[PDB]
């Protein structure tokens, strides 16, 4: 299991340059590339930029690109992304994370800091809260193909409010390392369905469904689900 | 219901003109001899000859005999083409039984008349105390003899040189016969083709190794077939492996038959029959035995919506040929080999071979060897 | 001319495998006019007769060159239609003694760098371990090469052996002060023998192993480290060089997706063997469509089975195309000789000392080795 | 007034095919020749097979020739007739020249093709410096080499073992040799038949002597023509004597005529000529030339009076054949085997000779041999 | 059935010998109503022309066996012509290994008690002298029993060597002190070589000759008597014994004279075997006439030279009359195996050291050598 | 050359029985037969008997057979002839002769006695008479034939008046040994001749000529020879 680090979440003045670190902790940038997403409260999470393995050419968001650009050092394996003209809105909680298709267990994203200076899928149900013991159904429709290339293309991740998210399930196929979780894609799955068994205390976050068929990764909606006692 | 005429194939390969010769020899008894009520059927082989069998043209025969609607098949293999013929009677369903080298790990529905020479090789190789000694080799008949030496070598700690002649020529053969007697080796093994046998044996004689103090151990199933005999003017150990017996009355009228036959007729009637005739002649005998068990069961056997593609989209196996397969391994017949047996794989079991020594006098007998009693000397 | 699309057939083992992904993603890296369509088909590599079935219903789709793997049951089934058909094969598996100029093997042969490397460290007495569904022509040649330099083999099956086997040569070995092994098979089963090795018996002092194998780094030699246990390897493929490390680049850099899920574990040889035939596939293609010669099919070729055997015309020329190709891959120059195998390689021999990775020197078919 | 066709007669023994068929060619390349000032006259044979040369049929086929009118005779005689025939041409004045072995003492009508052999077997005998070995031979070609060999011996005190194998099958032989390796007897000179030479190598080859350190003089007047391959893998000291050149104009353009051959016609044409073949050749060349000598000084040929019967009450020797007899001793040729002189008696005198030796890389020169220079090694 | 009268033919060599003057005494012997009418002739026994003439001239006046001498020259002519016209032919002069059954000869051989008496003095080294015109089958017997039992032999021929070559020869064998010599001729040429051995060399100390003939009283050793010079004779006929005795006495008291002038005096042991050639012919056809069986000419006997040769049918009647006659005359016990030539005889060994003429043993075909 | 005597020639009584003693020394009769002949004064010799060389058979004279027997001794060598009836015209000289035969040498007769108690031949000259150096030739005419069995068969002796005979040749083939006479039969001879070069002194005798081709040998009345002075 990698370990990320990010922390130094606070706020910045009106229209300066404000930049975050993130540091890969035991791993380098080489072996797996590092992408930061951009999320707002209450909102999707978007893909603020992506960087390669060899630190040749680096990805920028795709709604504000050249207003943030993103520095990582493999061999540091640190990453600090600066931005001009920053306003109320482009004032977004940036999270760098590690690539998932390394490996599950390096599938871990980063703690991720806030200040204050796609994919379009819907999963249901929205609400969810059963007892520890329980087993839990959750769909998620799509518009794309169910499956690309074969294979499924469709992942889930559990974000906790105030937590660093986790992959829950990556491409029906490779669950999340180290706590398998019992959610994961299976059969056809027009809809891309997850059943958990059995739920616990710390499994009380929401699991967004993010379509990797479709371009790019992005987390829609959601389903949050919750511990009753 | 069976009818008479059976639509049987064979497959034979170059330098199997003496064989061919036993095969028609075999069917020409079979079809013409009294007591009908010991074969109310007739026999008529579908031969293909193939002229140095590749893979491609042992496919194209099977593939012709599938279409002409075979039985049993009776066909002959070299190491570059055992597998594919039996893979194929590994799908097809097809019984199939030759007198080439048997092979260990197939089993099902190919069953091989030629015995096992390991047990027998390694129980005269521990039986003269053998240390140290050269043994040439070729790859045409697998590698299970040269596997075997070399385990038995590893758990006891013999000194084997192990040199394999496939691609060697006069020069060479007389280059390494000189060097080996530099390094003092007198102790030999030989397993190699009858052809191979005889020049690795001029080339012997030719160099001048024949004389006293010289060990020769020859590795195949027939040992009066080889001509052997500047080696008794040099009185060289000479000893081999028999298979056939002809001190027996099913041997010597066979021998009665051969000499009563025409020269041209029937090619290779001047010689007498090797291991290989015989290994034939017991394959017919056992094929019409279990051609009448299959008659005394009353199980009717007949291929007519089993005649299309060789080779089709969903497997095409036949029906009663399994059957066939648990009537074919279950025979208790006497051939000129001996008693013919088999189990659930196919090799042969309770089979007598006899250890010949060459000397003054000529070869004679001292001692068989059996699966039971192992290696007894008279 | 040339039609710019043109049929290849696949005689792939496994759909899930990274020789596959690597198939998919050398076929995705084609820009030239000249386009590859892969015509796929998954089979048990023994059974030879699905294999010549696949065989004849790819000869009547119509394809041109064939890549695929296979066993030594298998081996010599594929060389005589291909040298009877006259179609060519390309393939990354063992090389063989005899085969027809018509075969492409792209695994270079270890026949010769084997017995070099032990004529280094002038051994004399040692244990081969070898496997018996790998080809026993190694084998023949260390057993001569013993026979004329007089020296002590013990030569061992891996499948004819067992337990008590294995401790009893163990103990044999323990006796002698110098203790010397060689093995050679596959990686996969390397693994498990290498892990009933460590988790048995301690090493410790001597155990000179040398592992006959392509692949040096696909061997996850961790307890091999415990003491002692002195490793000689061969390397093919080196993943410093800058074509090799662009390359490895862009299969990582690619939004290809690579279904045959993780395409890592340890990047394996037989994967760049894959790439390097495609490679020379589409290059040996787009140089014979340079030449402006005509390989268009004057109709169709159903006769995989059929009295008349007369090969179609330009498929000499086909072969010709293919016993030239030459370029910088992964696995290095490449080159083909009139038998039509792999020849003019370079190996990394690389040997462990309680220490880490470490080169000791290459080898060439002309120099022989070379130390550094 | 030379008469154009003579009447010249020839007798020949068993076993003499390649010999009739060097005399058919020598006639045909006589008779059907250009540049008729060489050769203004024709020959016609009257060839009698003898069939086992005993002493009456030979005296009948003497006999019919001399009703028959013949003027010189090529005949081949063993050691039950030489003396007679040389009688028959001794009181009727026939000239008579044979290719058999030599002999002293008779002289008069009879010539000799065949060179002495004792020079050049004594000569090379001393210069290897042996004192003890074992000369092998028969009677079938006289007794000069076994007395010379005796006379040898006695004059220097060598330690000669000599044994005939006349009567000796090929258990004797075996048991022969085995017993003089026994003794450490591995110096050998052998002096047989060619059949009995051919025999005597075989089982030498067979018991195992051909291994270096042994040997083997071949007491005979060609070593290209007999079977020598096995001895050279073995490496045995072989020696030996060549009395034809392989290398000179006219024996090549008689192996060229000699590839240009039937099969049927001129039997016995697959192997390249012994030395009784080209001794042969040469007896044609120089009969010619003494005919043409003969029609030089101005002297004719006739015989129509001497044509009565075999056996007369007196005696009625040929007027002109006494300058016949001078005139076939007056010679100048060079033939095959070289220059061909003769003396008063008749023996060959005045040649060349050859010693070859085999090893590995085969035979070649060492030397030759003259009765005036005697033994010259390059 | 059989006339009175039958011709018989002579191949005498000279007409003055004694062999002529025993001819005519033993004819003269014949009182049965059988009668033997002789037609001799003389002739060298060389030039086989007119040795042959003379017998197709016998033939021709139709004789029914013929009595006569050959030599080396002419000994394969007679055999052969004798086997060939089937006539039967009987000779007093030396046999050979190879002939015919037609041909008898009255000679014992001497190859085998030779040998036997060089066995019982135990000799080694010797010189053997022999005589070029006699025949060298003994010569090829000594010789292979040297080979055999590890001999030495000096083998000299009588005409090769001169005076020199003896004197060289005597002076190599003085080095030795056990001196050993062998000699074989016939008498009238031994006399002279026994004569060049005294004239000059001495005959003393040693010089153990051996002297291989049939008559040992037939040579004058009277010079031999000096010193030492033991020799070693062969004997055939004894003058002692009541039947040659008497025969003798019938010879010296003879009413009709004898031709030439001397018959005595050391007489011959050839007259003797052609008295017993007379004999057995005599005593074969009485024996003929006695089973009554025709022997009568049918015709005429022609010419030797005809292409066929046609036998006369009875003429191996002849034969077989000539092969079981027994008695007891001059030589001892005449009597023929199969291949028709003596056997079963009597030697009488005797050898004189100094002392004089006296007996030491005898031979036998089955007995070999019983000394006494 | 073999030596004989006979010695005591005297007078004998009327009718008694005389003996003559002949010794044969330094030989013996078993090697060479033994005969004595008779021979009257003036008259031709006459075989009195002959005996055998095994002293098994012996003859008598052709004469008188029963009237005179001898007997002989080979061992001893002596030979004694003793007669019965005696008279005047039986008292004849008796010589004793070793064989002819056997020797020329061996042709050597007994002195001859005498005491007081055939072949046809005419021998021309009778009277013969020459000086020392000349030569001369006696033929004597025969009427049988003149060569027998090959050669001649026809003898001459010389023997003179008091003095033992000598055969001078014999069968016209072997003269006299010890002394070679020149005299010999020679030529066909018709009559036998023979040639004397030269004549001596010792020669003065009378040359009796016997043929022996004409049973008995007797000698005839022959021719005589002197030596003139
Ligand atoms: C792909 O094809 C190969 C070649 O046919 C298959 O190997 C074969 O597998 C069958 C099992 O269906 C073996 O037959 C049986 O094996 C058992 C083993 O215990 C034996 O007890 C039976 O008597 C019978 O022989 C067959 O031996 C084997 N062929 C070999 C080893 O050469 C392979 O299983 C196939 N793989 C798949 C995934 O279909
Ligand atoms: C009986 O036949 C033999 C031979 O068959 C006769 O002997 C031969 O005699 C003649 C002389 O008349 C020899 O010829 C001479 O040879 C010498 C050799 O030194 C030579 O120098 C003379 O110029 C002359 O040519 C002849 O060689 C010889 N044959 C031999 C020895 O084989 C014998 O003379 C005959 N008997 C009678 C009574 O004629």
């Amino acid at each position: 299991e990698v370990k990320l680090l990010e922390s130094g979440g606070g706020l910045v003045q009106p229209g300066g340059s404000l930049k975050l670190s993130c540091a890969a902790s035991g791993f380098d940038f080489s072996e797996y590339w590092m992408s930061w997403v951009r999320q707002a409260p209450g909102k999707g999470l978007e893909w603020i930029g992506e960087i390669n393995p060899d630190s040749s050419s680096i990805d920028y968001t795709p709604s504000l690109k050249d207003k943030i650009i993103i520095s990582r050092d493999n061999a540091k394996k640190t990453l600090y992304l600066q931005l001009s003209k920053v306003r109320s809105e482009d004032t977004a909680l940036y999270y760098c994370a590690r690539p998932r298709g390394n490996y599950v267990v390096m599938d871990y994203w980063g703690q991720g800091t806030s200040v204050t200076v796609n994919i379009v899928l819907t999963q249901s149900p929205a609400s969810l809260a059963v007892s520890l013991g329980q087993r839990a159904t959750i769909s998620c429709r799509a518009s794309e193909s169910v499956d690309s290339y074969g294979s499924s293309f469709v992942h889930w991740y559990q974000q906790k409010p105030g937590q660093p998210p986790k992959l829950l399930i990556f491409l029906a196929s490779k669950l999340e390392s180290g706590v398998p979780a019992r959610f994961s894609g299976s059969g056809s799955r027009t809809d891309f369905t997850l059943t958990i068994d059995p739920v616990e205390a710390d499994d009380a976050a929401t699991y967004y469904c993010q379509q990797t068929n479709e371009d790019p990764y992005t987390f829609g909606g959601g389903t949050k689900l919750e511990i009753k006692r | 219901a069976f009818p008479s005429s059976v639509q049987i194939g064979g497959l034979f390969i170059r330098n199997t003109d003496q064989e061919y010769t036993a095969f028609r020899l075999a069917i020409f008894l079979h079809n013409t001899s009294p007591n009908a009520s010991e074969a109310p059927f007739n026999l008529v082989p579908h031969v293909d000859n193939i002229e140095t069998a590749n893979s491609f043209a042992v496919t194209n025969a099977f593939c012709s005999q599938y279409s002409r609607g075979v039985f049993a098949i009776f066909g002959l293999y070299d190491k570059r083409s055992v597998h594919t013929l039996t893979s194929f009677c590994s799908a097809l369903h097809i019984s199939l039984i030759t007198p080439s080298f048997p092979t260990e790990g197939e089993s099902q529905f190919v069953l091989q008349l030629r015995p096992s020479l390991r047990g027998a090789l390694l129980s005269l190789l521990d039986h003269y105390e053998w240390n140290c000694f050269v043994f040439l080799y070729d790859t045409d008949r697998g590698y299970s003899i040269l596997q075997a030496i070399m385990e038995k070598a590893g758990q006891n700690g013999w000194h084997v040189s192990a040199i394999c002649v496939e691609n060697f020529n006069d020069v060479s053969y007389r280059q390494l016969l000189e060097e080996l007697d530099r390094r003092q080796e007198k102790k030999f093994v030989i397993d190699c083709e009858i052809e191979r046998l005889q020049n690795i044996l001029e080339q012997i004689v030719s160099v001048g190794k024949h004389v006293k103090g010289y060990h020769y151990i020859i590795a195949n199933l027939g040992f009066k077939d080889i001509s052997l005999e500047r080696f008794i003017h040099g009185g060289a150990n000479v000893t081999g492996f028999q298979l056939v017996d002809f001190n027996t009355p099913m041997v010597t009228k066979l021998m009665d038959r051969w000499k009563k036959l025409d020269q041209r007729e029937y090619p290779g009637s001047e010689t007498p029959p090797k291991y290989t005739s015989a290994l034939t002649y017991d394959g017919v005998l056992v094929m019409a035995e279990t051609f009448r068990s299959l008659r005394r069961q009353k199980i009717d056997i007949s291929r007519r919506g089993n005649a299309g593609d060789c080779l089709a989209n969903p497997a095409a196996p036949w029906g009663q040929g399994i059957d066939m397969e648990r009537t074919l391994k279950q025979v208790r017949i006497q051939g000129l080999t001996g008693n013919v047996q088999f189990d659930h794989y196919g090799r042969r079991v309770n089979y007598t071979m006899d250890v010949f020594e060459l000397k003054s006098t000529g070869p004679r007998k001292v001692g068989y060897w059996n699966d039971m009693d192992k290696l007894v000397l008279i | 001319n040339f039609p710019n699309n043109i049929q290849i057939g696949g005689l792939f083992p496994n759909q899930q495998s990274q020789e596959h992904a690597a198939f998919r993603f050398a076929l995705s890296q084609l820009t030239e006019p000249p386009k590859l369509l892969p015509q796929i088909d998954i089979v048990n590599i023994s059974d030879s007769f699905e294999m010549t079935y696949r065989f004849c219903s790819q000869f009547s789709k119509g394809v041109y060159a064939i890549f695929g793997f296979y066993e030594r049951r298998t081996v010599n089934m594929l060389t005589s239609f291909c040298g009877a058909l006259h179609v060519c094969f390309i393939t990354p598996s063992f090389p063989v003694d005899t085969s027809n100029q018509f075969v492409l093997q792209l695994r270079p042969e270890l026949q010769e760098a084997l017995i070099s490397i032990i004529d280094h460290y002038k051994w004399q007495t040692f244990v081969y371990i070898y496997d018996a569904d790998r080809g026993l022509s190694v084998l023949q040649r260390v057993l001569d090469t013993a026979a004329e330099k007089n020296w002590q083999v013990t030569a061992v099956n891996i499948l004819t052996t067992t337990e008590e086997g294995y401790r009893m040569l163990f103990q044999d070995l323990e006796k002698k002060k110098e203790r010397l092994v060689v093995v050679d098979c596959e990686s996969e089963r390397l693994n498990a023998i290498l892990g009933q090795i460590v988790k048995l018996e301690k090493n410790g002092i001597g155990y000179h192993y040398i592992l006959a194998n392509l692949g040096f780094m696909d061997i996850d030699l961790n307890k091999f480290k415990e003491s002692g246990a002195n490793v000689t390897g061969f390397q093919l493929v080196n993943y410093t060089d800058t074509i090799p490390a662009r390359i490895m680049q862009q299969w990582r850099t690619s939004d290809s997706r690579d279904h045959t899920r993780v395409d890592w574990k340890r990047p394996k040889y037989t994967s760049a063997l894959t790439y390097d035939g495609v490679k020379v596939m589409a290059e040996a293609f787009q140089s014979l469509r340079r030449q402006r010669i005509d390989i268009s099919r004057r109709g169709n070729a159903g006769d995989c089975l059929a009295n008349p055997a007369v090969p179609w015309g330009q498929g000499i020329d086909i072969q010709r195309a293919l016993q030239q190709v030459r370029f910088e891959g992964l696995t290095g120059n490449v080159q083909f000789n009139e038998k039509g195998r792999r020849t003019n390689y370079t190996l990394h021999v690389i040997e462990m000392k309680h220490d880490g990775i470490r080169k000791i020197g290459y080898w060439n078919e002309d120099d022989k080795f070379v130390p550094a």
